[PDB]
């Protein structure tokens, strides 16, 4: 809670994680689920670098990402498919439209992206919004959570400065922070859909899921 | 579990 707003914002760009690279149904998920198993153990560095995460307990630090891991891949594969309309930039050599998909999933997370480039989401912001997910998603489900909430409160201060510097209006700022916070709706509600499509795949026994992601699944 | 390690 004693980092400045500038220092907040170059503390998350230099956890940000790096870009990994990766047709038959079963060997898409293949190259789905074993990127999403690389790129969540990745998130777990980010998540350590997250001022404020490291505070927490190894059981709370658990909880968090337990809740909040496959919001935290789909806004990160929603960013990098940000300049590529119509299409999701799974990897630098996976990147796919929509014919090729998951349809349902897969037009959620391009109406996302499309919803980011109208607002010119910048990537200071982005990293701001992927914190406030880790930090947010699990904390509804005293000491600790206070904590979170006023690091959660660092965050809301952050992505205020940011439009502040960028020259917006006081009417702006709000607007936009609320334009901001209601996307992360909607990426609540795709991840449960990769959830619930995540337990589909498990169930059928064909796709190879990684330790990992089988107890994220546990998880949920 | 897992995750724990990875922490
Ligand atoms: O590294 C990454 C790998 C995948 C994603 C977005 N994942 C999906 N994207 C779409 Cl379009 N459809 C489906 S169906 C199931 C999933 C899914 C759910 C849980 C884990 C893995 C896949 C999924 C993001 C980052």
């Amino acid at each position: 809670l004693s980092l400045t707003a500038d220092q907040m914002v170059s503390a998350l760009l230099d956890a940000e994680p790096p870009i990994l690279y990766s047709f038959s149904e079963a060997s898409m998920m293949g190259l789905l689920t074993n990127l999403a198993d690389r790129e969540l153990v990745h998130m777990i560095n980010w998540a350590k670098r997250v001022p404020g995460f490291v505070d927490l307990t190894l059981h709370d630090q658990v909880h968090l990402l337990e809740c909040a891991w496959l919001e935290i891949l789909m806004i990160g594969l929603v960013w990098r498919s940000m300049e590529h309309p119509g299409k999701l930039l799974f990897a630098p050599n996976l990147l796919l439209d929509r014919n090729q998909g998951m349809v349902e999933i897969f037009d959620m997370l391009l109406a996302t992206s499309s919803r980011f480039r109208m607002m010119n989401l910048q990537g200071e912001e982005f990293v701001c919004l992927k914190s406030i997910i880790l930090l947010n998603s699990g904390v509804y489900t005293l000491e600790e959570k206070d904590h979170i909430h006023r690091v959660l409160d660092k965050i809301t201060d952050t992505l205020i400065h940011l439009m502040a510097k960028a020259g917006l209006t006081l009417q702006q700022q709000h607007q936009r922070l609320a334009q901001l916070l209601l996307i992360l709706s909607h990426i609540r509600h795709m991840s449960n859909k990769g959830m619930e499509h995540l337990y589909s795949m498990k169930c059928k026994n064909v796709v190879p899921l990684s330790d990992l992601l089988l107890e994220m699944l546990d998880a949920h | 579990k897992i995750l724990h390690r990875l922490l």
